């Protein structure tokens, strides 16, 4: 599976969670932004490796991480 | 709130069938049921391709990924206003209910939630690929 | 219901304002540019109307007045190809002497060395040798003095004048509406009985009246300057009846129906006229006539304002059956509301039509002198093959666009569309099978027998004298089409054309045209045509019907239909896009055109041209065709290697530019290969780290400097490859033609 | 980390590192990265503001 | 002739050392992509996002410089 | 080099004399006065006079008879070669310079302007022509900005990517 | 001797192909910036663009005029 | 081909195969233990680098060792 990691410079707009294909991301309350809340990835086993919440981030550098690892059924997108 | 059950007696889409459905995969590894209230009959877009005709009340279709249920509700959202909810469904006959996980949709933010994946430190603060040789970690991202 | 003129009065200013601002018609480019992809989005999104607007009126307007901008740009060319040849060709001296002058209407200019391009093409006149085959298209019509040619020249430019006064009128001035746009019934009675239609009464009448006495009198031996201009055989009837009789009769057996006196100038002989190798004028105007009162016929049946007629939605909705659900249903809204599904259909047709016209432009040749000018037959095929292959795989991208953007599936349930998307699985695997046996047994022949050669066994390959693969219904097609004028069509008098079987046609000792004998090579060849075609048709309609969808991304529309990928997951979705399809496809098309055009150069070079002499016909290359085509080493080295040497010994002559275009060509091809092999990351990098050094020296622009997209990427290196490996082809068959021929 | 004051970035990882940006605000609640700045160039993914700690800028 | 294909074959060692020397002191970040180290010496790209980065690896440069090697030595 | 002046070059000679034996053979199937005659007699003067000059140009020429060029400037000076690298060095050299000096200016006169894009895809022509004017005197301005310390920007205002 | 010295050029140039991939994955993997603080390594990667840029530049500069002569002389 | 037509292609059209073999009576009785997938970026760019530079030896080995035996 592959790895999503959320650092800290977050400023929690969700559009990385509103972006992803699979539902791997979430936002969950924080308060070291002004929006108080933050990214998060419980869901990483069913994350594809698309990157469309890099592609969301509009922080520099990005917030959100992808780090593509293990390949499964699940990363692959295999339907059969 | 509560994670609800799967009723298998829903209709499903009135649909002429197509090539792009189920395979094999779905008897032997698992498959997704996505579930949706209607307001009214009309023509959506299947995922797999072509056009179906969802009935009014309770919808059930069942499909091979994650990713196409998702798309599904992403075009029922946007386009019909409705909600709706997935399941994962194992041979077994085991079913994981699946989004959205707490009710609430992951795009709003709700209590109870526990960030998973958060690192203290922006993304340049990361250390040296040196530093993690023979530890068995996957990078410099899991230290 | 009432068709009817509806205009809308002076809706876009006629002003310089937007000139001055670029981008001006796009919400996302008009706040200018931030980086240098705006200066290729600009040029990129230019003639996208739909994406500049949703309104449907505001994208039929562009595209009309855009339309009238092409037919004066088109106007303008022509009239350039009219005034060149009156200016600067030597047009007279090849009349009175058109086998043993080279056709020429470019002169160069003195100057760096260059005028050794103005070569002896004869007629006491130097300049670059011309295939477009005007100056046959010019002698068929009966132009015999460079003052003609000026007059179309000057009435070409009024007309272009007037197009694109057109142009800005009816999108600046009386903009049509929606309504009018959307009378496809009207249209099509309007293009059919007075485009089509009046267009060949009229050029009928032309070849009656013109072409007819003038080349008759031409092929009698005349000198030009002593025959009679057109008028003198239009005012004065005497003049027409010595050449042909049944004009002192005048208009009265066409209005008595007594229509067989008119059989000395409206004939069905078939064949070529001996004295010129073309075909007969009389038959050409026997055609036009026979074609205008066809075109008049088919363009009275759609209802337009009188009761009378079709209604296209009736019948598209009438035509369904038991396999097919709803059948036509939906696609007439289909058809009035997407611009780029009409787009796809006749671009499919426009291009088939262009390989179709090649094929019968050499089989049967219209012009006078034409099939012995070899430079022009060989150019002209080629040309019109290559136009036809571009334009059938523009119809997929604007199919795909259609399916990507215009699509709507509340409109097609259970149709023959949606019908169609349902089983796209079973259409793709089918099809990659097809592609797949295809491949393996037609290049696998050509292999077996490059093998079985190299090792020594010539009893154990696909040859004529060996195991023999004769393409035995091809053959009784051609028998038949020999003995077409015994019993299946008694009233013409020869085949249509002598390819079928019969003579050697030759026009000053040189073949016009000749039977074309198929054997093995020609069956290996034609299943390699199948295969590529197969696998182009594969790729475009992949690209077609995964437009929307697929089990790998199933939200594909919403990314669109030019988009790079969805990101290095699911293994990686580099090229998902329909329009990644097309850049394949491009790359498809030319595999099988080249393929297509080598068969042609080769086969005529080997089995149709040459010289006729007291024995008989030698050929240019010597019908090396049915002993080497049946293996790789034998193109290579007869055709390429050969074939290639007057392209490379150009130099010092005036075929050098040939040479020059032929390696600068390589280099085109080659250089495509940089964008096609790499991605734009390390150009980003590098690009970075040379915005450094001019960071340095404070020379670094505003503008800032990006590497091209990935998408302009594939667009740069399909491009380059298209422009590269075709005017190689180009310089290599002009030279080739031109010096041999 | 006054307003509309040009500051250098410090960030090693930020597309506008080593050069000047105006300050547009700078929150007061103790969130992590206060000072928003505002670039006159665009990043590669055509943003052209970001958000940095009191250590990440230096008043130019 | 010989200057001629002496100053090609300097045009060819210099493309093919500035690719692989790119490709070695950017492997481990550019503006691009700051991160580079984390992500290893291969790895196919880091998505369409951020204008596309496709070949941005340092085994992609070294790809590359296979194509501009192979030429100099032809 | 072992060459010999293309003045004296046996194979120079030869190379001018079967040129004009080719264009006189294209020559001879025309009509005198007509004007394929007239542009190959052009072209045979044009040969004659460029075989005539190079020839009292000092070139050397090999053992193909064709001119070749010394580019090493010592040995261009002191044996009359340096009208066919050094000179033009020289000649290049400054057009070059010139062309960046303008290019320079004029980015930076609109770096200072309140939409600096603007003027580098809408051109400021007037600007562009008065600052491409001034680039003859660019050498003199250019060692001073050297001089002075203004022609580089400091290692600390340039971005650069993490090490 | 055309075969000894075209398996000898080309077998150099795919080892120099090697040379330079290793050192961009000793970058990667092995390269401690701390441990070299200051040295030739971490000086040479300090103005990496000066080196990248220089050798674009002669690259350039070959390519353009090495390119011009051949195609003046065709 | 692996140069220029890159990885999304292939997996599409693998997977219409995959569609077709589990669907053709006598031949679904036999099945995949890997499924059946495209080759990946990485593995593309070096199996089209791989295939380009053994053309390219064996191309001029060949030439080069015909042009210097048939005359020497
Ligand atoms: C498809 C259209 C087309 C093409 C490709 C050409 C191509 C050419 N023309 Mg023909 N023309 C064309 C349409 C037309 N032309 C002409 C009338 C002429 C003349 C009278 C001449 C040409 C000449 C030329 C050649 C040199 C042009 C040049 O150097 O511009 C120069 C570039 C400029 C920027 C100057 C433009 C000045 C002009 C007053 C405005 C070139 C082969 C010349 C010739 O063929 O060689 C002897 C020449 O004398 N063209 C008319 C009628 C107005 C056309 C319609
Ligand atoms: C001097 C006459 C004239 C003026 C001042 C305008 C002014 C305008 N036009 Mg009208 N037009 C004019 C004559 C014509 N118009 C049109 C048809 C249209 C259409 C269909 C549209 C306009 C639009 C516009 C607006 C801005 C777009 C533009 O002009 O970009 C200038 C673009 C160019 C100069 C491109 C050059 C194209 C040219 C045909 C050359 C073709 C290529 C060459 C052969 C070279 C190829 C290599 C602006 C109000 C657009 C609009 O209103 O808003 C979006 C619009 O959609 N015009 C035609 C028929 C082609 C004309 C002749
Ligand atoms: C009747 C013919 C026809 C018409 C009206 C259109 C119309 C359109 N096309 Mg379709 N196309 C057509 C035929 C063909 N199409 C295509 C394949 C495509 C694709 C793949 C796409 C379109 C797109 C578009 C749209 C925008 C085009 C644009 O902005 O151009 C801009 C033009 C340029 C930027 C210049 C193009 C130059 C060209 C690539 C090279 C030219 C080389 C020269 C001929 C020779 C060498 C020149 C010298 C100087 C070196 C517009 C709806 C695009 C769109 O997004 O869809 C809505 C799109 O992505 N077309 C092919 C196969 C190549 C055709 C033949
Ligand atoms: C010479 C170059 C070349 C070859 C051999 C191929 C091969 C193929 N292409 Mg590529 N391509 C090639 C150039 C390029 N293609 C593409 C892009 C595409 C696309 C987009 C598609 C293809 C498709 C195909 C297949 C067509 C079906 C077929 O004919 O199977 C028969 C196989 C052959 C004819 C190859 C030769 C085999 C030989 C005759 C038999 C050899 C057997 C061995 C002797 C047995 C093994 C013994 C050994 C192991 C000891 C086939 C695998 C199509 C496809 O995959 O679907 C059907 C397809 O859609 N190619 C690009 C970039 C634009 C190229 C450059
Ligand atoms: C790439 C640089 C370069 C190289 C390899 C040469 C090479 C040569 N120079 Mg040249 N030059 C070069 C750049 C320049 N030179 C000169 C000015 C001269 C002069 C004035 C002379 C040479 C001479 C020579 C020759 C003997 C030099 C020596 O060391 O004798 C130990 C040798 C062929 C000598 C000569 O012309 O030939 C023997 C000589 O007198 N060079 C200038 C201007 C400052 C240059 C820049
Ligand atoms: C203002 C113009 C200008 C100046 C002073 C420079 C200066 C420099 N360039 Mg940059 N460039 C410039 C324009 C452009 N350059 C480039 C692309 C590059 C590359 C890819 C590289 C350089 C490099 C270099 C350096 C070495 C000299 C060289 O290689 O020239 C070569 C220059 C070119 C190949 C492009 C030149 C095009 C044109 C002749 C210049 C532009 C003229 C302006 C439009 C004039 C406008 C002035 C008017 C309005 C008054 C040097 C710092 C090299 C390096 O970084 O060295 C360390 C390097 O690798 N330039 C483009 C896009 C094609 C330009 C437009
Ligand atoms: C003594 C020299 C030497 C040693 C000990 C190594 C050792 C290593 N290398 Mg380096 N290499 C060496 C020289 C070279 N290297 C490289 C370029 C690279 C790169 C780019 C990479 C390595 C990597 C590796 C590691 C993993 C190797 C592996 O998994 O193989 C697997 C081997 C294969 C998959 C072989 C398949 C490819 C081969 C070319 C097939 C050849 C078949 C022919 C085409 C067939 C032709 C005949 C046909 C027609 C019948 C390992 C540390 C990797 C790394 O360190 O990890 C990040 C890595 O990415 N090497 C080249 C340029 C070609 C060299 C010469
Ligand atoms: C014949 C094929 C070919 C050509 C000409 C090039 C060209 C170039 N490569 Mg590319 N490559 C080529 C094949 C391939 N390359 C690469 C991969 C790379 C890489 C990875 C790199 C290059 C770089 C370079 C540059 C080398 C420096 C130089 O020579 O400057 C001279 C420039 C040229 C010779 C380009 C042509 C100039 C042109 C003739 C000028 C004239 C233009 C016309 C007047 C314009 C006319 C336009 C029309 C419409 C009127 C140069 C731009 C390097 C570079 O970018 O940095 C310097 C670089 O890092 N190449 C691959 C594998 C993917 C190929 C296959
Ligand atoms: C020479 C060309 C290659 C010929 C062989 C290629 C066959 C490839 C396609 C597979 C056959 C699939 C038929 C499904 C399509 C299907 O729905 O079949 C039913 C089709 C139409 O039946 P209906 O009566 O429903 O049609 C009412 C129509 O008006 C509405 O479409 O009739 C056929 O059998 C078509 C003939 C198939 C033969 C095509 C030959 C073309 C000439
Ligand atoms: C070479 C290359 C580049 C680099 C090429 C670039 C950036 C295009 C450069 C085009 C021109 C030459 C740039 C400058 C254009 C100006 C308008 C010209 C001004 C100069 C005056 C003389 C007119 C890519 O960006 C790329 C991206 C994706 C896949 C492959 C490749 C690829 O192969
Ligand atoms: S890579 Fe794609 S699937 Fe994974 S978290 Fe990001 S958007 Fe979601
Ligand atoms: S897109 Fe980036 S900044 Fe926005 S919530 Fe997601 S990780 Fe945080
Ligand atoms: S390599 Fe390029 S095209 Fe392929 S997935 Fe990565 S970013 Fe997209």
């Amino acid at each position: 599976s592959h790895a999503v990691k959320i650092y800290d410079t977050c400023i929690g707009c969700t559009q990385c969670v509103r972006a992803c294909p699979t539902d791997v991301l979430e936002m969950v309350p924080w308060d070291g932004c002004k929006a108080s809340q933050i990214a998060s990835a419980p869901r990483t086993e069913d994350c594809v490796g698309c990157k469309r919440c890099e592609s969301a981030c509009p922080t520099d550098f990005l917030s959100v991480r992808v780090y593509l690892g293990s390949e499964t059924t699940r990363s692959m997108g295999l339907a059969y | 709130w509560k994670p609800p059950t799967l009723d298998p007696s829903t209709p499903s889409p009135i649909f002429g069938g197509s090539t792009g459905g189920l395979l094999r995969k779905a008897q032997i590894e698992e498959f997704y049921v996505i579930t949706w209230d209607a307001k009214k009959e009309q023509v959506f877009e299947m995922p797999t391709g072509g056009a179906a005709i969802m009935r009014s009340g309770p919808n059930l279709l069942k499909l091979a990924r994650k990713e196409q249920c998702l798309a599904l509700l992403t075009q029922l959202r946007n386009k019909f206003k409705t909600d709706g909810q997935i399941y994962r469904v194992f041979p077994d006959g085991e079913v994981q209910y699946l989004h959205p996980k707490d009710g609430v949709y992951p795009e709003k933010v709700n209590a109870g939630r526990t960030a998973v994946g958060a690192k203290d430190r922006s993304i340049g603060k990361n250390t040296n690929p040196v530093a993690v040789k023979f530890t068995g970690k996957l990078g410099t991202y899991d230290v | 219901k009432k068709v009817k003129i509806v205009v809308d009065g002076n809706p876009v200013e006629t002003s310089f304002e937007r000139w001055a601002k670029p981008g001006h018609f796009s919400r996302t480019l008009s706040k200018g540019p931030s980086t240098t992809t705006w200066i290729w989005n600009l040029h990129a999104d230019a003639h996208d109307f739909d994406s500049h607007t949703s309104d449907l009126e505001e994208i039929s307007r562009k595209v009309f007045s855009a339309h009238f901008g092409q037919l004066g740009i088109i106007l303008i060319w022509l009239s350039g190809m009219y005034f060149h040849g009156a200016r600067f060709s030597n047009y007279e001296a090849w009349l009175s002497d058109p086998i043993h002058i080279k056709p020429s209407a470019q002169v160069v200019w003195p100057v760096v060395g260059q005028e050794i391009l103005n070569g002896d093409v004869g007629g006491g006149f130097q300049g670059v040798q011309i295939t477009s085959g005007f100056f046959q298209l010019w002698r068929a019509s009966g132009i015999t003095s460079e003052l003609q040619l000026y007059s179309t020249a000057i009435g070409g430019l009024v007309l272009a004048a007037a197009m694109f006064f057109a142009g800005w009128f009816h999108y600046h001035k009386a903009a049509p509406k929606l309504e009018w746009f959307q009378n496809v019934e009207s249209m099509l009675n309007h293009h059919l009985a007075g485009l089509l239609g009046l267009g060949s009464l009229a050029w009928a009448g032309h070849q009656i009246h013109v072409s007819l006495p003038i080349n008759k009198l031409l092929d009698a031996g005349v000198d030009p300057k002593e025959i009679p201009l057109p008028h003198e055989f239009i005012l004065n009837r005497d003049l027409m009846a010595q050449l042909y009789p049944s004009f002192s009769k005048g208009l009265a057996p066409f209005f008595t129906i007594n229509w067989s006196e008119y059989s000395d100038f409206l004939t069905f002989q078939g064949g070529l006229n001996p004295v010129t190798g073309g075909l007969w004028l009389s038959d050409q105007a026997h055609h036009h006539l026979a074609i205008a009162v066809l075109f008049l016929v088919a363009g009275h049946q759609y209802r337009t304002n009188w009761g009378i007629g079709h209604s296209i939605k009736e019948i598209l909705e009438a035509h369904k059956g038991p396999f097919t659900g709803e059948g036509h249903k939906g696609l007439y809204e289909i058809l009035t509301t997407s611009w780029h599904a009409q787009l796809a259909i006749n671009l499919a047709l426009f291009g088939s039509l262009s390989i179709i016209v090649a094929h019968h432009m050499y089989s049967m040749p219209p012009y006078p002198y034409l099939a012995t000018d070899y430079g022009t037959q060989l150019s002209i095929f080629t040309h019109h093959t290559w136009i036809g292959g571009f334009c059938i795989v523009g119809a997929g991208a604007h199919a795909a666009i259609f399916m990507v953007r215009d699509y709507d599936p509340t409109n097609n349930y259970n149709n023959l569309l949606d019908r169609v998307i349902r089983h796209r699985d079973a259409i793709v695997s089918h099809l990659n099978w097809v592609c797949i046996f295809l491949g393996f047994h037609s290049f696998g022949l050509y292999i077996h027998n490059d093998t079985m050669s190299a090792l020594g066994r010539p009893q154990d390959m696909f040859s004529d004298t060996a195991i023999q693969l004769q393409p035995v219904f091809a053959q009784w097609i051609q028998n038949t089409h020999l003995s077409a004028p015994q019993f299946t069509a008694p009233n013409a008098l020869a085949p249509t054309s002598p390819v079928w079987g019969g003579d050697v046609v030759a026009v000053g000792g040189k073949v016009a045209a000749m039977p074309i004998t198929l054997g093995t090579a020609d069956f290996m060849v034609h299943h390699i045509h199948a295969f590529t075609i197969h696998v182009t048709v594969l790729i475009l309609l992949k690209g077609v019907l995964y437009a929307r969808s697929s089990r790998l991304i199933p939200d594909k529309a919403n990314l669109g239909f030019r988009f790079p990928c969805d990101g290095p997951g699911r293994g990686g979705t580099c090229q998902v896009s329909a329009w990644d399809h097309v850049f394949l496809g491009l790359f498809w098309m030319y595999n099988s055109l080249s393929i297509a055009i080598f068969h042609f150069s080769w086969k005529m070079q080997s089995d149709v041209w040459g010289t006729v002499n007291s024995t008989g016909v030698s050929h240019i290359t010597g019908g090396n065709f049915s002993q080497s085509a049946n293996t790789i080493n034998g193109w290579l080295r007869d055709f390429l290697w050969a074939q290639s040497s007057q392209v490379i010994q150009s130099y010092g002559s005036a075929l050098s530019a040939y040479g020059l275009i032929f390696l600068g060509a390589h280099f085109i091809w080659a250089f495509s290969l940089m964008f096609l092999f790499s991605g734009r990351g390390y150009w980003q990098e590098l690009i970075e780290s040379i915005v450094w050094a001019h960071n340095k020296l404070k020379v670094a622009p505003s503008i800032q400097p990006r590497a091209l997209s990935i998408t302009q990427g594939r667009a740069v290196g399909v491009a380059h490859y298209l422009l590269g490996g075709i005017a190689t082809t180009w310089s290599f068959f002009l030279a080739r033609i031109i010096a041999v021929g | 980390r006054l307003w509309c004051v040009q500051v250098k970035v410090l960030r090693p990882e930020s597309y506008w590192f080593n050069e000047v940006g105006k300050v547009v605000s700078v929150d007061q609640s103790g969130i992590r990265y206060p000072v928003v700045v505002r670039f006159p160039t665009v990043n590669y993914a055509g943003v052209s503001t970001n958000n940095y700690s009191l250590e990440e800028v230096q008043e130019v | 002739g010989d200057f001629l294909v002496h100053h090609a074959i300097a045009l060819g060692l210099h493309t093919t050392t500035l690719i692989l020397v790119k490709g070695a002191l950017d492997a481990r970040g550019s503006k691009l992509m700051p991160d580079k180290k984390d992500f290893g010496y291969s790895f196919p790209c880091d998505g369409p996002g951020r204008g596309g980065t496709c070949d941005i690896s340092a085994w992609d440069a070294f790809y590359l410089a296979v194509f501009w090697m192979l030429n100099t030595i032809g | 080099s072992g060459l010999t002046p293309c003045s004296e070059s046996k194979g120079f000679a030869k190379r001018q004399k079967n040129e004009i034996k080719a264009l006189t053979k294209r020559l001879k199937q025309y009509e005198e006065g007509s004007a394929p005659s007239l542009a190959l007699k052009a072209t045979i003067e044009r040969t004659e006079k460029r075989f005539a000059n190079y020839g009292n140009a000092g070139l050397l020429c090999g053992t193909d008879g064709l001119p070749h060029l010394i580019s090493d400037p010592g040995l261009a000076l002191r044996f009359g070669h340096a009208g066919e690298t050094l000179i033009p060095t020289v000649g290049f050299l400054y057009i070059a310079g010139w062309i960046g000096t303008a290019g320079r200016d004029y980015l930076i006169a609109s770096k200072g302007e309140a939409k600096p894009r603007e003027k580098e895809y809408i051109i400021d022509v007037p600007l562009a022509l008065k600052i491409s004017a001034q680039g003859a005197g660019w050498p003199f301005r250019v060692i001073r900005e050297l001089q002075k310390g203004t022609l580089l920007e400091k290692d600390s205002n340039i971005t650069v990517s993490p090490r | 001797q055309a075969s000894l010295y075209t398996h000898h050029q080309y077998i150099a140039g795919f080892i120099l192909c090697g040379a330079f991939a290793h050192g961009a994955i000793f970058f990667v993997r092995d390269y401690d910036p701390e441990q070299n603080k200051g040295n030739v390594l971490a000086r040479i990667l300090d103005h990496k663009e000066a080196v990248i840029s220089h050798l674009s530049w002669v690259s350039l500069f070959l390519g353009f005029h090495t390119l011009g002569l051949y195609v003046h002389n065709d | 081909m692996f140069l220029i037509s890159w990885r999304g292609y292939w997996q599409e059209l693998i997977e219409t195969l995959a569609w077709a073999h589990e669907r053709t009576p006598l031949a679904n009785l036999v099945r995949w233990r890997d499924k059946p997938v495209a080759l990946s970026i990485v593995q593309a760019r070096l199996v089209g680098l791989a295939h380009f530079s053994a053309g390219y030896i064996l191309t001029y080995a060949a030439f080069l060792i015909a042009s210097t035996s048939g005359k020497f």
